[PDB]
């Protein structure tokens, strides 16, 4: 009853791992809960308020009682508990997030971060600032190499090395890089793994 | 110094990396001569591909071969570093505590890449900055610092040296460490008596007992 | 962020690895190329065997410009001595190329017409040697203790399939026991 | 720690009675809590109250889950025993309580139970039925990981 | 019996060498079946007839003399797979489901007797399990001959030879291995071909791993042999039954019925996606009566009914209940009597009984004795929804039972030597 709201919150955190697990991974997190954590923050503010109040009270009334220690001990733990929840949730949220910023940006010619992450505005803007700052953070890693990378792509090794891509209602032709593949619905291109990696992440290509 | 050897060591590093529970030294001496080498052949193949059209009013094979090869090896390191950056993402705090302490070897220019160090500090920074305007406002006075309380704990974890890793024992015999009956190495676990180790057979154990064998590359993972 | 798997290798990645092993070939052909790690070759002579890395043999086999040799250990008459030697030492896993599963998948997709008596035989043999060996692993897995195991000679694929399991419940098992002293 | 299983593991209630009186009850209008009151506490706070004192603040009365009836029943047929009903956390939990009370006796017991489940879980690692329903959450997670390695290695086996 | 060796060699060669490109479907069907401890195999006839036409030529000729040589043939294979040496391993049941040509129930008349017949009908009720025997030891009353009889399938008298006589052989039940049996009884589907007459029902014996595979009332398609048993009731007049190998329910039908407390992940996913709807309540209230027009208060009330409520076990033994009750009372054209059919459909476990109880079914918990709990609305419906009509027209004695039940959820029966208090959470 004392610290249990955090147990319920992480209990809810678990569900998103369930949705990232088997899964299938489309992202589409329901929302970031600002309300329930606001409840948590009001509860914890309550706590630390009574804490400094009693911290004033030992200075006068309690007179360093053996019992007093407990309040600064036990209730202190509760602060930690909320923290233990609040970060555990939060890191989970960054884990479901940064990976998404990894596997797709997105990808050639990134060329900008847009239309991605169906959560969009529904997810908190505090995370989105972190996010845009994070893909800005990875742009520098993109700028050190000189591989070339394409780090974002090709998690799965090339074979061999030409494939066949079947158009999937995409228009097209937007293939400007390397060559004008001239995208055309209902058209399969007997194209090398090279531009396939880049174009498959977008949603144009279908069968590898 | 041979290319093939740098590659075998690249693969070796890659496997040892994805296996072990924790981070390994950043091998710049090699990885940089490969980061120069690929910049060379990627320019070279585009040059020979462009010069090829001049004899055209034959065989695309060595070009296709070459290019496929380059796709393979440009995959390898990209897995490597895309992995290490993850372990940095998990160990950022631990590494920080490892940096503030004197002993023994901190990040420097060695333990992490000159590229990786940026990733580390910036990620760390923007992470602290995220959690700062998110849940610490509203900031507990004892919890101001991110570090051990202790308990529980936090992180600290996870330099976990006891985790199990499949290991396959390989290395040149002098006939150093071979005590018989078959061969090297010791072993001497702290909790248990030696097995000890046989070289033609893979033996799963803790990462800590074998870390020195790992350093010597006397056992593959 | 590797996502999957991540601690264990991917089934594909172990083929990505094994294709780095060299094996002999029979080139139909009679530039350069230096490539990087190959070291080979002077122009390959037709009707002459030579040693090259795998992924290139496979590559040149798709174009059917080269005929891969069968490994001396891949034969049914050869496998017979191996299952015979395996039934009779229920404890040890015998002697394995260590890639044999993955070469058994790879060389059968394309090269199949090159083998002498490939049909309905060897696949029957290795699907078997990949049976009794697997159950022998599950019955050798009861003896689990920390920290030791002899997995002796065992395929890379066989390692990779059961890895998360063993190296997880070893990390629940050894975890109480180290910590209870 | 950050993983959800641990922070959820600390959420579980234990029957721990107070060694001492503590006015300023945070649970209601006592105001103090009379000595030797039996109050259920989650593990997170109760964990260091048994250490800090040279007499500790709490007795640590053994949880109903660890009742010697249970630790006996798990020595018969673990494979048919239902863990998911009792807590459901066991290994995530029991691992803490074995260190907290420093009990040796049951190590040898649970160290056995977890082999006996697993010699069964390599059996459902091959490609459920009812059984998957009675695993402990964390154990269950390991089942995902194994089943996925196998499934993926089979899907690689052919085309 | 070198011929049986010749047949079984062909069955082994059919299991070990069969290739669908390139996995061996059967051989792995086997392993993946022994590990879960299923001890069964499902052959797909099309693969069979693809492999050899011959063995299917004989298997559609004299099935009941062959199929057990196929059982022993496959269990002799699991000996070389599941274990290795140099126990005990029951001889697996094979379940073969295949397309062929559907032979409707009315069209079964002789002539195909002992020839495998695929067909389709709605199961009426499932008979209570009883064991047949598989392997039983036998000792003589006099010379004490110890005989282990392997009884096979598919009645069989005991051997009289080691005065002695006439039949001095006792069944040792301490060592005898037993299997199970079911007895489905299936009424052919109402669409075809009832005409003007009541549809016939052929009695079927499921066994081993097909037993309890099917909830009564679900459409199925049985395969099995067709055969006849005696059962004195002349002359001679032997009566027809269908042995089943093996049963396959219609699409899907697993999950439902057969819906356990567990489910797949993506269902949690899409549920938790539905919990995020602002109109969620309001869209649900539109789901119930697509056909029924208006009556919105009722329409919502059903919703709040199905979802249960606060349930409290708090000490003392008193427990408060959920969830509520609903009265639709009013003149006809209210569609309430149809609406109930709907709730009956939606609710996870539901029993529509308009009575008085009907027809054979009593309305309440009732003690009846086994000639060698009788059932009712409440008991069979426990832990969920019960639908009642003509609620004013119900009998007195059980009316008492109801009005005592609905509040405390428990019916209490003091009749004769059983005083039990049994639960209705309905």
């Amino acid at each position: 009853m004392y610290g249990d709201l955090g147990n319920k919150l992480v209990l809810e955190a678990k569900r998103t791992k369930q949705l990232y697990a088997r899964s299938n991974q489309d992202v589409n997190l329901p929302m970031y809960h600002e309300d329930i954590i606001r409840n948590i923050l009001k509860e914890v503010s309550n706590l630390r308020k009574n804490t400094e109040y009693l911290k004033e009270q030992q200075q006068l009334g309690m007179l360093d009682d053996k019992v007093a220690k407990c309040q600064y001990f036990v209730t202190l733990l509760c602060m930690e508990r909320n923290k233990r929840c609040l970060l555990a949730y939060q890191r989970l949220r960054t884990d479901i997030l940064d990976s998404m910023a990894w596997n797709n940006n997105g990808l050639d010619l990134m060329s900008s971060i847009t239309f991605s992450q169906q959560d969009t505005n529904n997810l908190s803007h505090q995370e989105q600032e972190y996010l845009k700052e994070y893909c800005d953070l990875i742009t520098d890693l993109k700028s050190g190499d000189l591989v070339d990378i394409d780090l974002s792509g090709s998690l799965v090794p090339p074979s061999d090395a030409f494939i066949d891509v079947r158009v999937l209602k995409d228009a097209g032709e937007i293939q400007t890089e390397y060559g004008v593949f001239n995208l055309i619905k209902d058209s399969q291109f007997f194209v090398q793994q090279s531009d396939v990696e880049r174009l498959i992440q977008q949603g144009y290509l279908q069968l590898i | 110094v041979s290319p093939q050897q740098d590659f075998s060591d690249l693969m070796k590093s890659w496997k040892n990396e994805r296996c072990s529970p924790e981070l390994l030294p950043y091998p710049h001496q090699l990885m940089k001569r490969l980061l120069n080498r690929i910049s060379m052949q990627s320019q070279l193949i585009e040059n020979i591909s462009m010069g090829f059209l001049d004899m055209q009013n034959e065989s695309k094979l060595p070009l296709l071969c070459m290019e496929t090869e380059l796709e393979r090896l440009k995959f390898v390191i990209r897995s490597y570093i895309r992995c290490r950056l993850s372990k940095i993402d998990k160990f950022s705090l631990y590494l920080r505590q490892l940096n503030e302490d004197e002993n023994s070897l901190i990040s420097l220019t060695d333990l992490l890449s000159k590229d990786e160090i940026k990733y580390h500090d910036t990620h760390s920074l923007i992470w602290l900055k995220l959690v700062n305007d998110s849940i610490l406002k509203y900031m507990p006075e004892e919890l101001q610092a991110i570090n051990d309380t202790e308990g529980s704990v936090n992180m600290i974890d996870e330099p976990d040296w006891n985790k199990f890793v499949f290991i396959h024992v390989n290395g040149p015999p002098d006939g150093e460490n071979e005590f018989g009956k078959p061969c090297y190495t010791v072993t001497i676990p702290d909790l248990k008596e030696e097995v000890e180790l046989t070289i033609g057979s893979i033996y799963v154990m803790r990462y800590e007992v074998i870390r020195d064998l790992l350093r010597d590359d006397k056992v593959a993972l | 962020l590797p996502a999957h798997l991540q601690q264990t290798f991917s089934p594909e990645e172990i083929q990505f690895i094994v294709e780095n092993e060299p094996i002999k070939i029979f080139p139909r052909i009679t530039w350069q190329l230096i490539t990087t790690d190959d070291k080979a070759l002077n122009n390959m002579v037709a009707m002459r065997s030579t040693e090259v890395v795998l992924w290139i043999a496979l590559l040149l086999k798709q174009q059917s410009k080269c005929s891969i040799v069968a490994p001396q250990w891949l034969t049914t008459k050869e496998l017979d001595r191996k299952i015979q030697y395996e039934k009779t030492h229920p404890d040890r896993f015998s002697e394995l190329p260590w890639n044999w599963l993955v070469l058994a998948r790879i060389l059968f997709n394309k090269a199949k017409d090159d083998f002498h008596d490939p049909i309905h035989e060897l696949r029957g043999k290795i699907q078997d040697l990949r049976e009794i060996r697997q159950i022998k692993v599950l019955k050798g897995l009861k003896y689990l203790n920390e920290s030791h195991l002899q997995l002796d000679n065992l395929s890379l694929l066989e390692i990779n399939e059961l890895r998360p399991f063993i190296t997880e419940i070893m990390d629940k098992l050894r975890e109480i026991h180290t910590a209870s002293l | 720690y950050y993983d959800i299983d641990d922070v959820l593991a600390d959420g579980t209630e234990f029957p721990c009675k107070f060694q001492y009186d503590i006015p300023g009850l945070g649970y209601n209008p006592g105001r103090p809590i009379t000595k030797n009151t039996k109050l259920s506490l989650p593990l997170w706070l109760a964990r260091i109250l048994a250490i800090v004192g040279p007499v500790p603040f709490v007795e640590l009365l053994p949880p109903d889950m660890f009742s010697t009836k249970v630790m006996n029943a798990i020595k018969t047929d673990p494979v048919a025993l239902d863990l998911h009903s009792i807590n459901s956390h066991f290994f995530s939990l029991a691992i803490k309580w074995i260190m907290l009370f420093s009990e040796k006796e049951l190590a040898n017991v649970v160290s056995e139970l977890l082999l006996q489940r697993a010699q069964e879980l390599n059996h459902h690692a091959s490609s459920t039925s009812t059984f998957l329903l009675k695993l402990e959450e964390m154990e269950k997670e390991i089942y995902k990981k194994s089943h996925e390695s196998y499934k993926d290695t089979k899907r690689w086996m052919f085309k | 019996d070198d011929d049986n060796t010749e047949i079984i060699k062909s069955f082994k060669n059919f299991i070990l060498e069969f290739r669908l490109d390139s996995q061996f479907i059967y051989r792995d069907q086997l392993r993946n079946n022994i590990l879960v401890k299923n001890y069964s195999l499902t052959v797909n006839m099309e693969h069979l007839i693809g492999y050899n036409e011959d063995i299917y030529k004989k298997l559609s000729d004299e099935p009941s003399d062959i199929i057990p040589l196929f059982e022993t043939a496959i269990t002799q294979v699991a000996k070389r797979i599941s274990i290795l040496s140099r126990n005990s391993l029951p001889t697996f049941q094979l379940i073969l489901n295949s397309n062929a040509n559907q032979i409707p129930l009315r069209d079964l008349d002789s002539e195909h007797v002992s020839k495998i017949v695929r067909l389709s009908g709605i199961i009426i009720s499932t008979s209570v399990l009883s064991s047949r025997a598989t392997y039983l030891s036998i000792m003589c009353r006099n010379c004490r001959h110890t005989t282990s009889i392997t009884i096979n399938n598919f009645t069989v008298s005991l051997p009289r030879s080691c005065n002695c006589g006439p039949d001095p052989y006792i069944i040792i039940h301490e060592s005898s291995k037993f299997i199970d049996q079911q007895f489905l009884k299936l009424q052919e589907i109402p669409e075809l071909v009832p005409v003007g007459e009541m549809p016939r029902n052929l009695t079927m014996t499921c066994d081993r791993y097909l037993t309890n595979k099917v909830i009564p009332g679900t459409r199925v398609t049985i395969v099995g042999i067709y055969s006849i048993y005696n059962s004195k009731n002349g002359v001679a007049i032997r009566t027809p039954y269908i042995k089943i190998l093996g049963i396959q329910s219609d699409v899907e039908t697993s999950s439902i019925w057969n819906s356990v407390t567990m489910f797949t992940e993506e269902e949690e996913e899409e549920f938790l996606q539905l919990s995020r709807n602002p109109k969620l309540y309001e869209i649900l209230t539109n789901s119930i009566a697509p056909s029924i027009f208006g009556n919105e208060d009722i329409k919502k009330a059903i919703v709040c009914l199905l979802m249960g409520g606060s349930k409290k076990i708090l000490p003392d033994g008193m427990r408060l209940r959920g969830d509520i009750n609903v009265l639709l009372l009013g003149d006809p054209g209210t569609a309430k009597s149809q609406l109930l059919k709907f709730v009956e459909k939606v609710s996870p476990i539901a029993v529509y009984t308009s009575g008085k109880g009907s027809s054979a079914a009593g309305l309440t918990a009732s003690v009846q004795r086994d000639p060698m709990l009788e059932g009712g609305a409440m008991v069979l419906a426990d832990g969920g929804v019960v639908c009642i009509d003509e609620f004013d027209k119900m009998r007195d004695e059980d009316r008492v039972a109801i009005h005592e039940a609905m509040e405390q959820q428990t019916i209490s029966i003091a009749k004769a030597g059983i005083t039990t208090v049994l639960n209705s959470r309905t």
